[PDB]
């Protein structure tokens, strides 16, 4: 499922902003 | 409906006046910008609340009122290295100048040797973000509830030339009656036309901030898109292990939506996550109101939620439930570091 491959991911985390 | 937002007068007017005296208070402020409203010395700091780039967030206590604030620090020299200087110069210029409901407040600012201070209004429900992981999805009338108020901020922000630029869960918070206050203005910038800089956050990106293009206020609604999205799904529509491979998902033109979006939903989704510019919502010739006359916010009452009237599917349970972190004091350095580069905060 895509909610798996979420949960899975390294992203669900808080995200920084790109300061470029 | 397509005719709906297409139409004037007497509501459209009531919104008119409303945001000409917005703009009015805006641009007293805009010129004149409060600065040095309070001293380090005047805080009880209590705990972290959260982290940046540049330094810790803390709750803290104003000693001679007793009221609690989030104390933002901003560490000058890492501002500085990050090349971060005319953002957060703009960021603290642009907060202490706006006021509107779901706006968090910038109560007061100073700033010292070592540190920059951004003392805000104090969300006790945290981060829609904590919640939003924790519950998993929220229901679509739930992500209406803030999608709508996210809706009314752009509308008064867009007003005054702001763009925003930083739009994600992480970034909203949730107060003591339920309703959203968006908090960090660190890539807010008040610009008629379009602008260059590459910042936001990867998955909430617009293509032409990615493609180099030269972009405008399409960027923060298609950031709107990317929310309601991870609210109702509860992952965005873009994701990846890497930067990179969002990036090449949200150039690609193509979007997938869990079976369980409505059908208004969708169709709301597909006009904001909209790469070609001349088609997406909030950047038609009826502006904002596309949007709001959209069939999903056909429920909505505008007026209602700008109140504070709507009852609020969620409010977070107070008491112990908040976050641990490390901490460690405050060290002012005896010199003075980037003052001419700050002299403005
Ligand atoms: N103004 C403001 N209020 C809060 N409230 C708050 C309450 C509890 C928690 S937690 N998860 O339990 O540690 C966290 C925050 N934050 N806040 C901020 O500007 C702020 C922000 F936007 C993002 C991150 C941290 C913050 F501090």
């Amino acid at each position: 499922t895509t909610y798996a491959d979420f949960i899975a991911s390294g992203r669900t985390g808080r995200r920084n902003a790109i300061h470029d | 409906g397509n005719a709906a937002a297409a139409k004037k007068g007497s509501e459209q007017e009531s919104v008119k006046e409303f945001l000409a005296k917005a703009k009015e208070d805006f641009l007293k402020k805009w010129e004149s910008p409060a600065q040095n409203t309070a001293h380090l010395d005047q805080f009880e700091r209590i705990r972290t609340l959260g982290t940046g780039s540049f330094g810790r967030v803390m709750l803290v206590k104003h000693k001679e009122t007793g009221n609690h604030y989030a104390m933002k620090i901003l560490d000058k020299q890492k501002v500085v290295k990050l090349k971060q200087i005319e953002h957060t110069l703009n960021e603290k210029r642009i907060q202490q100048a706006v006021n509107f409901p779901f706006l968090v407040k910038l109560e007061f600012s100073f700033k010292d040797n070592s540190n920059l201070y951004m003392v805000l209004e104090y969300a006790p429900g945290g981060e829609m973000f904590s919640h939003l992981r924790r519950i998993g999805r929220f229901s679509e009338p739930h992500a209406r509830f803030y999608a709508a108020q996210i809706v009314l901020t752009f509308e008064y922000l867009h007003s005054l030339d702001l763009i925003y630029r930083d739009l994600k869960p992480e970034n909203l918070l949730i107060d003591q009656q339920g309703y959203i206050k968006v908090a960090d203005f660190g890539f807010a910038k008040r610009v008629k036309g379009r602008t260059w800089t590459l910042c936001g956050t990867p998955e909430y990106l617009a293509p032409e901030i990615i493609l180099s293009k030269g972009y405008n206020k399409a960027v923060d609604w298609w950031a709107l898109g990317v929310l309601i999205y991870e609210m109702a799904a509860g992952y965005p529509p873009f994701f990846a292990d890497q930067p990179i491979q969002i990036y090449e998902k949200i150039v690609s033109g193509k979007v997938r939506f869990p079976s369980h979006f409505s059908s208004d939903l969708k169709d709301l989704l597909r006009n904001l996550l909209q790469v070609d510019l001349t088609k997406r919502f909030g950047n038609l010739k009826n502006g904002v109101n596309d949007i709001k006359n959209h069939k999903w916010f056909a429920t909505t009452d505008w007026i209602a939620i700008y109140q504070r009237k709507v009852e609020a599917p969620f409010i977070p349970k107070f008491k112990s439930n908040f976050d641990d972190y490390e901490e460690e004091e405050i060290r002012v350095s005896i010199n003075e570091k980037c003052g001419k580069e700050f002299s403005e905060f």
